[PDB]
């Protein structure tokens, strides 16, 4: 209720403001559930890759983070084959100042810059630090397979 | 050659160590010092974390190199 | 506990730029209860104080609301 008028406030930013390289809104008349899309960043091996996420926000929204995960499929150390991320801001780093729009820009963040120290597929982790090239091979074959 | 390792605290120890010594052989002076077992053990040089295999040389930790120490955890 | 919040955070009437609360979004208008923290930064004291019934820490650039130097 109070996470509603929060979440229509946001909406209303995206409107006045759109952002490049990202697009997010509801999915159909249910405001708690939102869809969106992030461009694969141009340094990255997922370049030209665009991929598709589904947000759930919780009832006391902002003081608790909203759910999200990817309904495209990515190599990354810190994305599973759910969809599920590992990104600080989404648990315990999560603070009611942030927005979905800075959500979005820290998984974007998160693209470019992996975390394999704290990997939730560790077998990715494992080939991003020994063999670079390999990984970077192998996640630019999967942006072309699911996310084009 | 001659290192320090920090803990979060600040807290400062010394060790003797060689350049081809692994970070393994480094944890275990840890414990032997602090009583910390090497399981729950993570190094940072230069903002790299150091792995169990790999020798101080191949990370160019030199002398008077400071490591952080923090815990290892389970993940992720 | 709310008086831990009192004791470290100064509550007050808002007199008026124009200043946003980062948790709601509205803007702070004359006569609202509002609240600055030691990082001088100011929410809306019924915004805030959820929040530091969880943490104590700034939503915005996370100071914890018991630091001193
Ligand atoms: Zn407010
Ligand atoms: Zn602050």
């Amino acid at each position: 209720s109070m996470a509603l008028k929060r979440i229509h406030k946001e909406l209303n930013d995206l409107a006045r403001d759109p952002p490049a390289q990202s697009s997010a809104g509801p999915v159909g008349d249910d405001m708690f559930h939102w869809q969106a899309t992030i461009m694969g960043p141009n340094d990255s091996p997922y370049q030209g890759g665009v991929f598709f996420l589904t947000i759930h926000f919780p009832t006391d929204y902002p003081f608790k983070p909203p759910k999200v995960a990817f309904t495209t499929r990515i190599y990354h150390p810190n994305i599973n084959s759910n969809g599920s991320i590992k990104l600080d801001i989404l648990r315990s780093q999560w603070s009611p100042a942030l927005t979905i729009s800075k959500v979005l820009l820290s998984i974007s963040s998160l693209l470019s810059d992996p975390n394999p120290d704290d990997p939730l597929v560790p077998e990715i982790a494992r080939i991003y630090k020994t063999d670079r090239e390999k990984y970077n091979r192998i996640a630019r074959e999967w942006t072309q397979k699911y996310a084009m | 050659m001659q290192i320090f390792v920090k803990t979060l605290t600040g807290k400062t120890i010394t060790l003797e160590v060689e350049p081809s010594d692994t970070i393994e052989n480094v944890k275990a002076k840890i414990q032997d010092k602090e009583g910390i077992p090497p399981d729950q053990q993570r190094l940072i040089f230069a903002g790299k974390q150091l792995e169990d295999g790999r020798t101080l040389s191949d990370y160019n930790i030199q002398k008077e190199s400071t490591l952080h120490l923090v815990l290892r955890l389970r993940g992720g | 506990v709310q008086n831990t919040i009192e004791r470290f955070t100064f509550p007050h009437k808002y007199k008026k730029t124009d200043e946003k609360c980062t948790i709601c979004l509205s803007m702070l208008e004359d006569g609202e209860d509002v609240r600055r923290l030691p990082c001088m930064h100011l929410f809306h004291q019924l915004c805030v104080d959820q929040w530091l019934a969880m943490s104590k820490k700034c939503p915005i650039c996370r100071v914890d609301i018991e630091t001193q130097l």
